[PDB]
């Protein structure tokens, strides 16, 4: 290697180091809250007494910082400093500090998180030796004025180059841009691997998870023209689509569930891909909005794939739990809802579902077949079906009085396929 | 400013092995 | 701090540190001679010396 | 001629009597001299005779 | 009616949709404070469908 | 039939006619040796540039390849030889009619598999011995053990015990005794591919179908199984760099990186080899390097490089994907015509029956260059008739180059086949 | 005689004492047999001050062979001492809707 190279990787070893005046000035000077020169000329005792009282507040506030308080926040938190640790306790330290940026990731339009963090970062130097954390967290407040403060004190790792060009200037960063952070692929691994850990600690709340989610979407909206781009960036969103939906709460299930939808409806996905994300959504479906965003989604996913097999019967495990986790009343109301979004292949696949499976709530059907306004191949898919369903089944007068219904509307149809098919 | 991809020079350093010589071995 | 570096391209280097103990000077055999102050990883001067 | 192509549906058409046009197409700039469907109504090919390439 | 009949049936049958450019979501960054994630996903139907 | 004016040198422009090559080294110097029909080549993997030839030719192709320290083991039609430096110097004639199938050494015991499913073991002469020389012993796996004879591998820490893999178990024979100590259960999926991981006692398994199996010998248990399907897995390696990824070659001509911690598919490439000469015919990690040879059976060996991470803290999550390192190739088909492109006698242009004109060195084979075929635009700067998508021209059917104004004009003429003009190429 | 435990306190102010803190953060975490054997590599004998890698091997100045099961135990611990042995073979194998048949779908397909 050449030696200038060398020197730069030593000399980021030996990055918070202060080795002169002039070093820790500058070390010591960049600050959160003060300016250059008060910065430089004030001290840790009065830093730490700031800190004492707005984790105190903090605690108050919520008493998961208390375990910070004693360990992260004493008086021989004072007194020690990074480097004449080892290696394992810098190990220690990193993952504590992880912990609390996590935990006050959700809180940032307070000043007492202000203060904390203006501590953590003069004295544990966390805007120098991990700053993916603290950029990862603070990444959704991205038009306030600390993360501007943030942006121009940071030093930027390699994948925030579009913020490097944002450092030291007067306006915010723009949705462009964060577009362009986000469609880079690399970052989104790391911002998946960070999600993972959110949702691994289940400390995630609504702010984070839509600007997440907005991201996502105008970043797959971006790449809306590459197919190879798509495809390669399939398994990183569908796979935080499937932990999202391992999560408990409704706001990750609306997220997941908004993803899949602009995604599906972006690029036509395979059908057992489908209906895996169908069935995934069924099993973890547990709240009424989540209900109601999730009968929306599968009405969307539906809709979007088309393919030798469109319209053909849910498989027995994933019709048995949508009629577990859905009422035949719940889908007529929502037929009978005033937008009527277009149900066409998947009220097609439910009636022939159920159909074949349950042969009972014929009635059902018919409240289904005279809501919804139907498509010609579908009528005829489910008149095929039902002839077949007739021969095999015994004979019932609801079922000659759907075929009643076909009379009712377009029994030539009926005659044709009866034509192809029998007398 | 996009994220630089810079490439570099890779060189092959020392590599440590196991010896089949010393796992083959005589009986008593 | 301690150090390893490897430029395998001129000869068996010489190695003189500074008395206070904060500079470094290397020269290599045929023209490389490198200042650097080392710990904060800052090269002072580089020259080559064919010579 | 203004280079303008609208595309009507005839399930509605025929029912609304002074329709709306499902697209007006636009991605030409002289004068339209054909329109030709495909033989299975996916494809809808308009050329102008006027500049080259149209 | 044979296969042909059977296939202009379906192409017939199959419905336009709303496609997805690259420039459709980019009010959301705008009108993302201080709102519900229901009416988020209300928002982005809307503007699907 | 030998000659009194002529004799024959080497072969230029052929990095590999399908025999899977096989990794070695000599301290820092990492060698590759790769058979070519009757004579093999031994390139540097540093640089890639030539460092041995076969000086003799084989009377008939060699069937396999194997490389320790500093001896090349080559196996053709029914002999196995013991070179150095490319140069013949122990033959070893087996006692059979069949032809040797598959080879490996470890120890004091060369071990020759022959396709009637006969094993042989040779022993060193001599513990300090370079060579095995002395015939050991033979054995034989008829069918009721197994079926044919798919590989044969030397695990790390087995005293004389040597893996044979077939088409249907794994069987476990040991050499000192010349018996059958262990066999291993079935696998209903007929067994392609053999790897011995670099962690203890546990060998993995491409099959016909998409499965890599991760079975471990001393349990006697299928440890891990991974699934990909419509797909023949062709070919196997492990990263010793000190991350835990494998990479599986299938014979689709793709590439697949899985990382086993993580139990994830962390890149894949896509025809990096030509699938219609089998595609991926050797992947091979280099022992404790991010560099992985690629060779395919379509004359292509390739070199990729994994660069570090550019995430601080995370690293193996936000892993870089594979860069294209370096290369070398010839032509798929038979050149059509050749010519010597100066009187120094440096380089060769040769234009095959694959749609490619291709210009080699001859000194050292680092500059086998395609000649492009990107087009000039024209002065009038009009339009071309042509369709939207590149495609070669037709096969060369005659030549003619001249050096008197080199790099000042066109110097090249080209006359392809069934086409009403000749093409102009500059050199 | 030992210390009491305000004056423990007082020694630890004085003296800046940090193992306290360095407790608290290496305590701290996020609250929110085989198939086959062998009789002929049981019994087999090998010597071992025959060669370097061998006298590596060993343990004791004065032995001079060791039996089969020892020395391959000795051998594997140097391979071990090679390579380093990982998790996802240490500690990992395999043996109403799921949650994770889409990672499942997403890991079999490209």
């Amino acid at each position: 290697s050449s030696l200038s190279d060398q020197l730069a990787q030593v000399a980021s070893n030996n990055a918070t180091v202060a080795l002169d005046r002039k070093r820790r000035q500058k070390l010591h000077s960049a600050s959160l809250i003060y300016n250059s020169k008060t910065a430089a000329t004030q001290d840790y005792d009065f830093i730490f007494e700031n800190a004492s009282k707005a984790l105190e507040e903090l605690s108050q506030i919520e008493p998961k910082f208390a375990i910070f308080s004693r360990t992260l926040f004493s008086e021989s938190s004072i007194s020690l400093d990074r480097n004449v640790q080892t290696k394992e306790e810098i190990k220690d330290l990193d993952n504590a500090i992880n912990a609390y940026l996590l935990l006050a990731s959700s809180k940032w339009y307070l000043a007492p998180t202000l203060h904390a963090t203006e501590w953590l970062v003069r004295r544990f130097q966390i805007h120098v030796k991990n700053t993916e954390m603290l950029l990862l967290s603070t990444l959704n407040y991205y038009q306030t004025p600390v993360f501007k403060r943030i942006l121009s004190i940071i030093k930027l790792p390699p994948l925030f180059n579009c913020l490097s060009n944002f450092v030291r200037s007067e306006k915010p960063p723009t949705a462009l841009t964060m577009i362009k952070l986000f469609n880079d692929m690399d970052f989104l691994k790391l911002y998946t691997s960070y999600l993972d850990q959110c949702i691994k600690h289940n400390a995630t709340y609504t702010n984070q998870l839509l600007f997440t989610t907005c991201c996502f979407i105008n970043v797959v909206a971006f790449n809306s023209n590459n197919d190879e781009k798509l495809n390669q960036l399939v398994p990183i969103l569908l796979e935080i689509s499937a932990k999202l939906l391992a999560s408990k709460s409704k706001d990750c299930q609306i997220a997941a569930h908004t993803i899949l939808v602009v995604f599906a409806t972006a690029l036509p996905l395979k059908k057992t891909i489908i209906l895996a994300a169908m069935e995934t959504i069924l099993s973890n479906l547990d709240a009424k909005e989540a209900k109601h965003s999730a009968l929306l989604t599968i009405c969307k996913l539906f809709q979007t794939l088309k393919g030798q097999g469109n319209v053909d019967q849910l498989p027995s495990k994933i019709f048995k739990l949508f009629d577990s986790k859905f009422d035949t009343v719940s889908i007529l109301t929502f037929l009978d809802k005033e937008d009527k979004p277009v149900c066409d292949k998947f009220i097609t696949s439910y009636t022939r579902s159920i159909a074949r499976y349950d042969r009972s709530k014929l009635n059902i059907i018919l409240s289904l077949l005279k809501k919804i306004r139907l498509e010609r191949y579908e009528v005829r898919l489910i008149i095929t079906d039902l002839i077949y369903l007739s021969e095999i089944l015994e004979d019932k007068s609801q079922l000659v009085e759907l075929f009643e219904y076909f009379i009712s509307i377009n029994e030539d149809l009926v005659l044709k396929c009866l034509k192809s098919l029998g007398l | 400013p996009k994220v630089v991809r810079e490439a570099k020079k890779v060189e092959m350093t020392e590599a440590r092995a196991y010896n089949a010589d010393a796992d083959t071995a005589k009986a008593a | 701090k301690a150090l390893d570096l490897s430029l395998k391209e001129f000869g068996p280097y010489h190695i003189k540190y500074a008395k206070n103990g904060t500079h470094l000077l290397i020269t290599g055999r045929k023209g490389h001679v490198a200042s650097m102050d080392w710990r904060k990883g800052q090269l002072r001067a580089e020259l080559f010396l064919n010579e | 001629e203004s280079g303008f192509v609208n595309l009507y549906d005839r399930n509605n058409a025929m029912t609304s009597s002074t329709p709306t046009p499902v697209a007006a197409l636009d991605q030409l700039t002289t004068t339209i001299s054909n329109l030709q469907f495909s033989p299975d109504g996916q494809i809808l090919c308009m050329a102008s005779r006027a500049v080259k390439d149209a | 009616e044979d296969e042909e009949d059977i296939a202009l049936e379906f192409i017939n049958g199959e419905k336009k949709d709303k496609l997805v450019n690259m420039n459709s979501f980019t009010s959301m960054f705008d009108n993302i404070q201080n709102v519900q994630m229901d009416t988020f996903f209300d928002r982005v139907m809307k503007v699907l469908t | 039939k030998n000659s009194k004016i002529f004799s024959p040198f080497r072969i230029i422009g052929n990095v590999s006619n399908g025999v899977p090559f096989a990794t070695g080294t000599l301290g820092s110097t990492f060698y590759i040796v790769t058979c070519v029909g009757k004579t093999f080549q031994i390139y540097d993997a540093n640089t890639l540039h030539l460092l041995f030839v076969s000086e003799k030719e084989t009377p008939s192709s060699i069937v396999a390849l194997s490389a320790h320290f500093h001896y090349v083991y080559a196996a053709y039609e029914n002999k196995v030889g013991i070179y150095k430096r490319g140069i013949e110097e122990h033959l070893l004639e087996l006692e059979t009619d069949a032809n040797v199938e598959h080879l490996c050494i470890f120890g004091d015991y060369l071990c020759a598999s022959t396709d009637d499913n006969s094993i042989f073991i040779y022993k060193k002469s001599d513990p300090q011995d370079k060579y095995p020389s002395e015939f050991y012993t033979k054995l034989t796996v008829t069918e009721i053990q197994g079926g044919e004879i798919v590989s044969l591998q030397h695990l790390a820490t087995y005293l004389n015990k040597l893996t044979v893999v077939t088409k249907s178990n794994v069987l476990l024979f040991n050499v000192r005794t010349g018996k059958l100590v262990f066999t291993s259960n079935e696998f209903p999926d007929q067994i392609t591919t053999a790897e011995p991981a670099p962690v203890l006692d546990i060998i993995a398994l491409g099959t016909v179908t998409g499965e890599v199996i991760m079975f471990n010998m001393r349990k006697g248990k299928r440890i891990r199984t991974i699934k990909i399907p419509q797909s023949r897995i062709s070919s196997l390696s492990f990263r010793t760099d000190g991350s835990s990824h494998l990479s599986v070659g299938t014979s689709s001509g793709d590439l697949i990186f899985y990382d086993l911690d993580r139990r994830s598919r962390i890149h894949v490439l896509k025809n990096i080899h030509r699938e219609s000469y089998g595609g991926v015919t050797q992947a091979t990690f280099l022992n404790g390097q991010p560099i992985i040879v690629t060779s395919g059976g379509d004359n292509s060996l390739k070199e990729y490089v994994f660069d570090p991470s550019l995430s601080q803290g995370s690293g193996d999550v936000v892993v870089q994907p594979p860069r294209y390192l370096r290369s070398r190739g010839g032509h798929s088909q038979p050149p059509s015509y050749i010519a010597f492109a100066d009187s120094q006698s440096h380089f060769m242009l040769s234009a095959s029956k694959d749609r490619s004109l291709w210009s080699f060195s001859l000194r050292k084979d680092a500059q086998s260059q395609e000649m492009s075929q990107r087009l000039h635009k024209k002065q009038d700067g009009g339009r071309v008739g042509g369709s939207t998508i590149k495609s070669k021209f037709p096969e060369i059917v005659a030549l003619a180059i001249e050096n008197a104004r080199i790099g000042e004009w066109e110097n090249i003429i080209t006359a392809h086949k069934d086409e009403k003009f000749a093409r102009t190429w500059d050199m | 005689p030992p210390p009491d435990e305000e004056e423990q306190l007082l020694a630890k102010f004085v003296f800046g004492d940090t193992t306290d803190l360095q407790e608290n953060l290496a305590k701290f975490n996020a609250d929110f047999e085989a198939a086959w054997i062998d009789s002929d590599d049981e019994k087999i004998k090998v010597p071992i001050l025959v060669t370097n890698k061998t006298k590596k091997l060993r343990t004791s100045y004065n032995e001079s062979k060791i039996n089969g099961v020892h020395y391959i135990n000795r051998l594997r611990s140097q391979f071990e001492k090679i390579y380093p042995r990982p998790k996802w073979v240490d500690d990992e194998s395999d043996s109403n809707g799921d949650i994770n048949a889409l990672t499942k779908i997403l890991s079999t397909t490209y």
